[PDB]
């Protein structure tokens, strides 16, 4: 009743990877939208007790001056991927003296997702693939770009994505409210409406966090001062 | 290549090591042996039996000299004996290189026991299947010791091992004392080996070793025949 | 069934099962076709996307100016093998200063992928590479498999629901010996359209094309400049 | 009688036994051939049978006798590949001894080194203990002829008359009956007894093309293989 | 059960089961024969065409080991290619070390030892290819050897491997190959392969022939096209 | 086919006979069988696998024989076999003969379904829990034409089960079950 | 602890074991018994005094295989030279009951192709047609103890 | 290869890990040892097990081992692992002295050995050490000290403790009768004699069946003495006569 | 003297028995192994010898034993408890064939799908004489099987059986039959009047019965 970490299924599947894929249905939901004006990212927090400090937990963390990342699923093991992306971008800047594209970062970090092994290697990662789902937003030479990564190591460019426990319902609602001539304000309003619609607890200015990035300025994170303005006029 | 790197000897729910018990059970089925010391030297007696007349009885030996004043006999598995003999020889050599003196008996016993114990905790291996008797004569007082597949050891006055060892110990209980000589020790050793011996005991079925303050040596078949006669 | 959990175990019929399951895995990808004429080699691929708001997955990769590949399977191992190919070709260009012939490269890939199918606790690579190249002897088409067993073929198609395309290619084999690129590509597209249901065919967003020629570098066409090639196709008969 | 993985690897069974080694002893009998070795007053003889079931096979390369050294000869039984590997190891070890110590290697030391090498396989739980046997013959100064035997369990010994193979028991019984008479041994007598032992155990009355004979003696210690003609000479001299 | 999962477990009756499974994997290969003449050897392989898409000359099963040595394989192609590569590297190493072309009696032995090394441990699996080595030298004549996955190599006057090995060797034995020069042997090899593998089993196939001997001054190569054309033209006459 | 045995005859198709239902515990196999038994109009002969174990030698085969005889007495009607995995796994005899008589019972059951004029107008229906231990000779089509699989409900199944099981109680007017469905990813109907 | 309906046999055996070497003695009655594998016979029945001699009947030496081939081959209308020694050399470990089969298969090969005589080639086909079918029979030899 | 493994490192569903538990069940049998201190000097008492009629009685010590100039320790359980552990900590003490030129405090040595002992219960896949043992010593930091180890890895200071098979009864009797800061090295011996009398089934307390070691302080010596068999007998008979007198009082 | 036929399940063994019984004139007895296992001691051997005695009287009769592996299980040695009644009926069967007095008038056929089980003394050359073995159908046979069992159904002229046979390898005969009834019902669901190529293509996926997972992220 014991099988190895790498073992193919009768139908063409890998066992560990399929389990990791289905194990991200336990995390918080997160929504990302891309528009020619800029990129918008939003996520919930899921506070458990009144004794929480809502400022301690965070999901959106910036990779660089123009690249931000949102994580879902488990959180303990995403730190290594984040640190790898940071170091790799800094190394490319040091060697070539420029800023590297979003797609290059995504494909450079996805190479590491499937190196788990049990024999003929150094300790590395013993078994588990990583169990996180990541959304990358940035503004490179060809405009604003959004990418979505997958625990199997597959990355693809999307236009509107929602990942987490409430993925399918949010995606179904999101398919019918999007067009290619949006502004940033209406994108933010739609994301807020969806999160209010699916979230369990009542929405306020401390249950969620949001970030936007534009070609003009760098990665900017909203605070509890301008966050209630976009809420009161919902 | 590579090994396995996980212990094959583990603890049972009742707090016992099974493999050591099975090794002792295998030891209990070996050829019998006896060992005595009395105030002047030590005597080691063992019984050997070829299956048929085709085997050459002078080609191999049971009693083996580690150095000029240490002797060793075994009971249990055959092939495992040579590995231990060779390791003991090596250890005596390193000791003599470092200290420029013949090794004391107790140190050699401790080192051999340490090796035998270490061999039951490492990975992908099984313990040895023999029990040893070691004899020596240093600084006047003779010494006798017995090892164990688990690595423990004891010091004895008289000891019987192999088949029917309980009967040998009981017999030695009512006979042995603390004041005899090597010749009487030989007589009682042959007498107690005759308890489970064959029908007719010849001068070649038995190996006898003697240690006094003159050195270890193996008795030639002639005087073994002389001792077998005029007794029993 | 205990004869199914390792690549070291031999079945009573002398058939290892992990290799068979990898061959099963490679059939889940999208279909792809490849063929060669007198002086050109052409391969065509059909893309796929999950939702209507996601870009289609990329299937054709650029290995070198005279060698191109098409993948089918899972993307991680495909990228690893593609990187190895890049490295080997560059090393050959550096040392002997000449392009590496296709046959030697395929032999190197075959020797590399065979190693994991014999050790303990190692899995094979799940990919379906089709290799198209041009060399001193002319065009070349090659096909590999997870079992480390390459084939030399003059026309092939693999992926999910590839059988009908193979039938069409087989019954139209001779006509490939004379025609030029203009209708060679049309033949490839006709073969590829056969492996779809009767609702949707080709809309310029799901089809990619790659050409290598005697005097033409390896070139990729996708979604904008495919319209010149896509026009001129008769409707699917009903 | 068994509990756990004692039937699959080399660890002690509850009674104190281990089966992964005594399975090799019956793996020996898979070849279906028998070999005999006899030692005389000043010579040693090795005899065996050979079977060529097909005409297409080249009969010149089916020998089981091997020249380990210009003075030491051997015969093998059991699986062929394992025997070839053991031959290779023995050749290398003898050459190394000659290189290191500057004089020829005794036969007993060689047998002991081989047995010590073989004993490891029945100690660790990741190898298989090589089901093939071993018989060596040689000449030693101040000792005369010597005949030694080695087995897969690591038990080597020195004999006066040996048989290895399918018919081991009754051949040893016949040899014991012959040797209890304590008669003088010369070259012709030793060869005749060795041949007749196999002849009466198998009851064949064979031809000079179905056996192989090797001999060593104190007149030219080189190990030599008898040619078919002189083999036929002994065969006809045996039948009065 | 469970005695047939590793390559390091003797069955209770005393034999290894994984190697037997490799054998059964070999017995489904197509066919390959090879016979030696007065002054060389001739190989012959029948190759099945699975579908019309493949090109002629694909996946040759007649490999060229060294400048005067040739190989013919049967089994799983990947393992066969690996064995060919290791033999080629070993031969080059020998030529570099000593200084002349390696004889067959040494190359065949080394490859056999390397193959046998993969049947003891539980961390690797046995190979699955059976192959033939052939050569000709002016100072040693013609040489032919056959090696099986269990690790056994013998010398032959003529041999066959594949599905209908015994059926092929039946008509092989009828020939008096000991006499004629291998210029007329090509016709009889073509005849002997066209008299097997009924057209009911498969529709079409093709013939691959090799050549080595004094006729080529030691080089090993494929036969000229016209000669093969004449050979198959002659062999078609078995329809009578 | 029993309700309208005229379309198939005109079209020349002979319908399948057997069917198997497998999946993890607490999924809906036995309940689906109960629904079928309620709807039908022919026989419905229920058999539990563990009833075929007997004290003496050569007994279970007999009961199988009389079972199919009584089945043939009627015109056309159904057999239900529950918990098959207790009646036969595979033939593996080794060492001392063990689990041998049950294998004879399994062989008689196999024989009654195929070979020398099969049962004719009798349809069987078996459902199991762990189908990895079933014997290959039994799973051959012609005895088990269909292999319906019951998997854990995805998302709509959970809301639908909640609606079915909570539509007969006094509850507040504004509770939303979709959130409850989202809160239990992999679960069966029994837990709901 | 065998089942009831399996102690009745063990009474029948006690009758048998008591009729021979019981309290009262046989005269001029002799007993012959045959068995396929004497591993399993009750140790009281193999005692010297009930079964006194044990006669091993064994697979044939090549000379016996020639003898048996000459027995069973005779009546066939065979034609031309025949060399039995090749057959005897190929058939190894055959039972007596297989050589009869070789002789039947040889004629079966000639009923096809409308002949009414047999030639040596037929024997050489049939030998191998039989010899490879023995692969699926177990190879154990059992011996009393 | 993963079929023959035993997995001697993983957890269990109930939270605990089995191998250390089984080792603690193994330490239950095989011997009895106890230690007590209240003033100048600390005493260890051990129950000899090998009491056959044929023993040569060498090495001047059965179960008491010397680890430094002012460190002694007993042991219970498998004896071979005891030899390993004692040899292992000896050079730990010596290397500390080599580096600092100062006698090593007891606490640091105990912690170092416990770290080595615990290393085997988290990674490596090897059978753990089935040995538990005591420590007695003196140093300028805290005077006299007694400590106890554990195959699991943890430890702790103590004032009076027992480890052998009947440790429960010994502990109960110890906590019933003890006084803090008054017991000189005259009453502690009597207390140990009475406790051993209660625990062991054999009465009359044969002097050859027990072993006593005491540690006392001198100006600069810190002498360790193993009192001979010529002084145990009168101690035992004094205990017997005073017990008989006390019982006769009632 | 007699014929055995063996091989993987689902190949045409019992179909041949039915065919032979349908063509010949002789008396045909049909039997199955498990039917001989009887509760009272000695009751089974009586049935065996009574069946041979009946066939002997009907001069040219032939007798067919199915499921032979229910009787032929290898004998063994045991000291606590074991199986014996079935062994003892087997020793009667092994004696109506061959045995002390030769019977030359009745023909015996027997069938099984596993042979590694059977007692060697039953496989002997004198009893079961020709041991035919049945292989799984190669590519060209599957076309013929499918083309037989669809003989009576109404099917359009655009079906390409040498495509269908080519993407269904590692099927046996029974599954190649079942494809045809699946392809019938698939067409019946849509009310269509005759079968068409896609109905066969879907029937393939019905009879494959592979478990489901999306695996859409591949390629
Ligand atoms: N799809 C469903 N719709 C309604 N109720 C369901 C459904 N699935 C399960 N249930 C409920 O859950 C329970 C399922 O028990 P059921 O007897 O159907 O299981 P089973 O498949 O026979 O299980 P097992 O094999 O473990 O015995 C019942 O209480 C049933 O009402
Ligand atoms: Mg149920
Ligand atoms: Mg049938």
């Amino acid at each position: 009743y014991d099988r190895g970490v790498n073992t193919f299924s009768p139908e063409g599947r890998l066992f560990q990877v399929e389990y990791a894929i289905e194990a991200i249905k336990l995390g918080s939901t997160a929504i990302g939208i891309q528009t020619s004006e800029g990129v918008c990212l939003a996520v919930e927090k899921r506070i458990t007790s009144p004794l929480m400090e809502p400022s301690s937990i965070e999901k959106i963390v910036e990779i660089d001056a123009h690249i931000g990342c949102a994580m879902s699923g488990l959180i303990a093991d995403a730190k290594t991927l984040i640190d790898k992306a940071r170091v790799e971008t800094q190394n490319h800047w040091f060697t070539y003296n420029e800023t590297m594209t979003v797609e290059s970062v995504t494909q450079a970090v996805s190479n590491l997702a499937l190196q788990f092994g049990e024999e003929d290697a150094d300790p590395g990662a013993m078994s588990r693939p990583f169990g996180v789902a990541l959304l990358f937003g940035g503004v490179d030479e060809k405009g604003p770009q959004l990418f979505h990564m997958d625990p199997s190591g597959t990355f693809v460019q999307c236009d509107a994505r929602a990942i987490g426990s409430a993925s399918e319902g949010a995606q179904s609602s999101l398919q019918e409210v999007y067009h290619k001539s949006m502004t940033l304000k209406e994108a933010i309003k739609s994301s807020l409406i969806i999160l209010k619609q699916v979230m369990e607890e009542k929405l306020n200015a401390t249950n969620i966090e949001l970030a936007t990035v534009q070609p003009g300025q760098n990665f900017h994170m909203f605070t509890k001062e301008e966050l209630e303005e976009v809420i009161k006029d919902i | 290549e590579r090994g396995y790197s996980f212990s094959l000897t583990t603890f049972s729910p009742s707090g016992k090591l099974v493999q050591i018990e099975y090794a002792l059970a295998a030891v209990a089925g070996g050829a019998p042996s006896v060992g005595i010391k009395a105030a002047n030297g030590v005597v080691l007696a063992t019984e050997k039996k070829q299956k048929s007349i085709l085997y050459d009885e002078r080609s191999v030996h049971k009693v083996e000299p580690i150095t000029k004043h240490i002797g060793l006999v075994y009971s249990g598995m055959g092939p495992d004996y040579r590995v231990l003999v060779h390791r003991a020889r090596k250890l005596a050599q390193q000791y003599y290189l470092v200290y420029q003196e013949p090794i004391p008996t107790a140190q050699l016993v401790q080192r051999v026991a340490s090796v035998m114990q270490e061999y039951t905790q490492s990975g992908g291996v099984r313990p040895f299947g023999v029990s040893l008797l070691i004899c020596g004569w240093n600084e006047g007082r003779p010494y006798l010791f017995q090892s164990d597949p688990s690595g423990a050891y004891f010091a004895w006055k008289a000891t019987a091992m192999g088949k029917n060892y309980v009967n040998g110990k009981t017999f030695l209980e009512k006979r042995y004392n603390e004041d005899l000589e090597l010749e009487d020790a030989i007589h009682t050793a042959i007498l107690t080996l005759k308890e489970s011996f064959e029908g007719q005991m010849t001068e070649d079925n038995i190996e006898v070793g003697i240690c006094n303050e003159a050195g270890f040596r193996r008795l030639t078949p002639t005087e073994v025949k002389d001792y077998l006669a005029a007794i029993a | 069934n205990q004869y199914d959990n390792d690549v070291t175990v031999w079945s009573p019929q002398g058939r290892i099962h992990q290799i068979e399951y990898a061959m099963e895995a490679v059939k889940q990808g999208s279909a792809t076709v490849g063929l060669k004429s007198k002086t050109h080699a052409v391969l065509v691929a059909l893309k796929r996307a999950q939702s209507e708001l996601a870009a289609h997955q990329k299937k054709i990769l650029h290995v070198d100016n005279h060698i191109g590949i098409s993948i089918a399977g899972l993307t991680a191992d495909a990228r690893l093998l593609c990187n190895f190919m890049r490295q080997e070709c560059l090393d050959s260009r550096f040392v002997f200063d000449r392009p590496l012939p296709v046959s030697r490269l395929v032999s190197l890939i075959g020797s590399k992928t065979q190693i994991p199918t014999q050790r303990y606790g190692r899995r094979p690579y799940g990919v379906g590479l089709l290799i198209a190249g041009y060399d001193d002897m002319g065009p070349h088409i090659f096909q590999t498999c997870p079992s480390a067993n390459y084939f030399d073929c003059r026309a092939m198609s693999i992926g999910a629901r590839s059988q009908s395309a193979r039938t069409y290619l087989e019954r139209h084999m001779s006509e490939f010996m004379e025609c030029n690129l203009n209708e060679l590509v049309k033949h490839g597209l006709r073969a590829l359209r056969e492996t779809l249901p009767a609702e949707q065919d080709l809309t310029t967003k799901n089809v990619s094309i790659g050409i290598v020629g005697k005097d033409l570098e390896f070139t990729i066409y996708d979604d904008d400049d495919v319209s010149p090639f896509l026009e001129g196709l008769e409707e699917r008969p009903q | 009688s068994s509990a756990g993985f004692d039937r699959h690897i080399t660890i002690f069974s509850p009674e104190g036994r281990l089966y992964q080694v005594e399975y090799a002893f019956k793996a020996i009998n898979q070849g279906g051939l028998t070999s005999v070795a006899v030692r005389g007053k000043d010579c040693a003889v090795i005899v065996t049978q050979k079977k060529v079931p097909d005409k297409l096979l080249d009969s010149s390369t089916v020998t089981h006798l091997f020249k380990i050294t210009e003075n030491i000869g051997c015969v093998m039984t059991g699986m062929t590949a394992d025997s070839r590997s053991q031959v290779q190891r023995a050749r290398y070890e003898a050459a190394n001894w000659k290189y290191k110590y500057g004089y020829e290697i005794p036969v007993d030391m060689l047998c002991k080194r081989i047995a010590d090498i073989s004993q490891v396989y029945t100690q660790n739980a990741e190898m298989r203990p090589l089901g093939c046997c071993m018989i060596l013959i040689g000449i030693d100064e101040e000792q005369g002829p010597q005949v030694y035997k080695c087995d897969p369990a690591g038990y080597y010994c020195g004999f006066k008359a040996t048989a290895a193979g399918v018919k081991q028991t009754e051949s040893t019984s016949f040899l014991e009956k012959k040797v209890k008479k304590k008669f003088d041994w010369t070259f012709e007598q030793t060869v005749e007894t060795a041949i007749t032992c196999l002849s009466t155990v198998l009851s064949i009355d064979f031809k000079p093309s179905e056996i192989e004979v090797g001999v060593v003696t104190v007149e030219n210690p080189k190990f030599r293989i008898l040619t078919e003609a002189e083999i036929d000479a002994h065969l006809v001299a045996l039948a009065e | 059960t469970g005695y047939d999962l590793s390559a390091s477990t003797f069955s209770p009756d005393g034999r290894v089961f994984q190697v037997e499974y490799a054998m059964k994997a070999v017995e489904n290969s197509s066919t390959a024969i090879g016979i030696r003449c007065k002054d060389g050897v001739v190989f012959g392989v029948e190759k099945l065409v699975l579908s019309k898409l493949y090109e002629e000359g694909s996946n040759k099963r007649l490999f060229n080991v060294d400048r005067h040595v040739g190989m013919a394989v049967a089994g799983l192609l990947a393992d066969a290619r690996s064995l060919a590569d290791i033999a080629r590297e070993e031969a080059s190493n020998f030529r570099s070390n000593f200084g002349y072309n390696i004889p067959l009696k040494h190359l065949a032995d080394r490859v056999a030892m390397y193959v046998h090394a993969y049947t003891l441990y539980s961390a690797v699996r046995p190979f699955g290819c059976s192959f033939m080595l052939g050569s000709y030298s002016v100072n040693d004549g013609a040489q032919l050897y056959m090696i099986d996955p269990s690790g056994v190599s013998y010398g032959y006057w003529g041999c066959a491997i594949g599905k209908a090995r015994q059926a092929a060797k039946t008509e092989i034995e009828k020939l008096q190959m000991k006499e004629m020069t291998c210029r007329d042997i090509v016709k009889e090899v073509a005849k002997i392969i066209y008299i097997v593998h009924d057209e009911v089993k498969d529709k079409a196939f093709e013939l691959e022939l090799s050549w080595v001997g004094e006729l080529t001054n030691g080089r090993h190569e494929i036969v000229p096209k016209d000669i093969r054309e004449e050979a198959e033209k002659y062999a078609k006459e078995s329809l009578k | 086919p029993l309700l309208h045995p005229e379309r198939f005859v005109n079209l020349g198709i002979e319908p399948p006979k057997g069917v198997l239902l497998f999946g993890p515990p607490g999924t809906g196999k036995t309940l689906c069988a109960r629904a079928v038994a309620n709807r039908t109009d022919a026989c419905f002969i229920r058999v539990i696998g563990s009833e075929l174990v007997q004290k003496y030698v050569g007994e279970g085969a007999r009961m199988v024989r009389e079972l199919f005889e009584m089945a043939r007495t009627k015109k056309a009607c159904l057999i239900f076999f529950d918990e098959i995995d207790a009646i036969g796994g595979a033939r593996f005899d080794d060492g001392a003969g063990g689990d041998n008589e049950v294998q004879r019972t399994m062989l008689e059951l196999i024989n009654q379904l195929d070979g020398f004029d099969p049962r004719g107008n009798i349809k069987v229906l078996m459902a199991t829990n762990r189908p990895d231990t079933l014997d290959p000779a039994l799973m051959r089509p012609g005895r088990l034409d269909r292999k319906i699989e019951f998997s854990l409900p995805d998302l709509e199944g959970r809301t639908h089960i909640f609606k079915i099981h909570a539509r007969s109680m006094s509850v507040e007017r504004d509770i939303r079950f979709e959130l409850l469905a989202r809160l239990c990813p992999n679960s069966t109907g029994a837990e709901i | 602890e065998g089942t009831s309906a399996d102690r009745e046999i063990q009474r029948t055996l006690m009758e048998l074991l008591n009729q021979m070497d019981g309290f009262d003695t046989l005269h001029r009655v002799k007993m012959i018994m045959a068995t396929n594998r004497p591993d399993t016979l009750d140790p009281a029945l193999l005692r010297p005094g009930r079964l006194d001699r044990k006669i091993h009947i064994d697979l044939p030496n090549e000379q016996a295989r020639l003898d048996i081939l000459k027995i069973h081959a005779g009546p066939i209308t065979k034609h031309g030279e025949i060399d039995y020694e090749a057959i005897v050399k190929l058939s190894d470990g055959f039972n007596g009951a297989d050589l009869r089969n070789v002789c039947t298969e040889a004629g079966m090969f000639a009923i096809r192709a409308d002949h009414d005589f047999v030639v040596q080639e037929d024997f050489m086909k049939a030998v191998r047609k039989v010899a490879d079918s023995k692969k699926l029979e177990s190879k154990l030899d059992y011996k009393p103890v | 290869s993963r079929r023959y493994d035993s997995r001697t490192t993983i957890f269990s569903p109930e939270g605990r890990l089995y191998q250390v538990e089984y080792a603690m069940e193994a330490i239950g049998h095989a011997g009895t040892c106890l230690g007590i201190l209240a003033n100048d000097g600390v005493l260890l008492a051990a129950e000899r097990r090998n009491i056959h009629k044929l023993l040569d009685e060498v090495f001047f010590s059965e179960k008491i081992y010397k680890l430094n100039e002012d460190m002694a320790c007993s042991v219970a359980g498998i004896t071979s692992d005891a030899n390993v552990l004692t040899n292992e900590l000896r050079l730990i003490a010596q290397r500390y002295l080599l580096q600092y030129q100062e006698p090593i405090p007891c606490e640091q040595l105990v912690t170092a050995l416990c770290d080595i002992k615990q290393a085997y219960t988290q990674f490596g896949g090897k059978r753990p050490f089935g040995v538990s043992l005591l420590y007695i010593g003196w140093d300028k930091h805290y005077g006299f000290q007694l400590y106890q180890s554990d195959p699991s890895g943890n430890y702790g200071g103590w004032k009076a403790t027992c480890i052998g098979n009947n440790s429960a009864a010994a502990v109960s009797m110890l906590k019933q009768d003890y006084k803090e800061g008054e017991m000189t090295l005259k009453s502690a011996l009597a207390l140990a004699i009475k406790v051993l009398n209660k625990t062991m089934d054999v009465s009359k307390l044969s002097a050859e069946k027990v072993e006593i070691a005491t540690l006392t302080r001198e100006n600069g010596k810190t002498v360790i003495r193993v009192l001979k068999q010529k002084e145990v007998e009168q101690l035992i008979k004094k205990h017997e006569e005073e017990e008989a007198k006390a019982e006769r009082e009632k | 003297k007699g014929v055995l036929m063996y091989g993987p399940p689902g190949t045409g063994k019992t179909l041949l028995a039915r065919a032979c019984a349908a063509q010949t004139k002789a008396t045909f007895l049909k039997l199955a192994g498990p039917q001989l296992v009887q509760m009272f001691i000695g009751d089974g051997a009586k049935l065996v010898r009574d069946a041979f005695a009946l066939a002997k009287e009907k001069a040219p009769s032939i007798i067919f034993i199915d499921e032979l592996d229910a009787i032929g299980t290898k004998r063994f040695d045991s000291e606590k408890a074991g199986d014996r009644e079935v062994q003892r009926t087997m020793l009667e069967l092994l004696n109506q064939l061959d045995g002390f007095q030769p019977n030359t008038q009745v023909k015996v056929i027997a069938a099984t799908n596993r042979v590694d089980i059977l007692d060697p003394a039953l496989l002997r050359s004198g009893r079961l004489d020709r041991k035919i073995e049945f292989p799984m159908p190669n590519e060209e046979a599957r076309a013929r099987i499918m083309q037989i069992h669809s003989r009576k159904m109404n099917v359009s002229p655009d079906v390409n059986y040498e495509e269908l046979a080519r993407c269904t390898d590692d099927f046996n005969g029974a599954q190649c039959k079942a494809v045809c009834v699946e392809a019938g019902m698939i067409a019946l669901r849509r009310g269509a009047t005759e079968l068409t190529h896609e109905d066969y293509m879907e029937g393939i996926l019905e009879v494959q019965a592979k478990k489901k997972a999306n695996l859409q992220y591949y390629a």
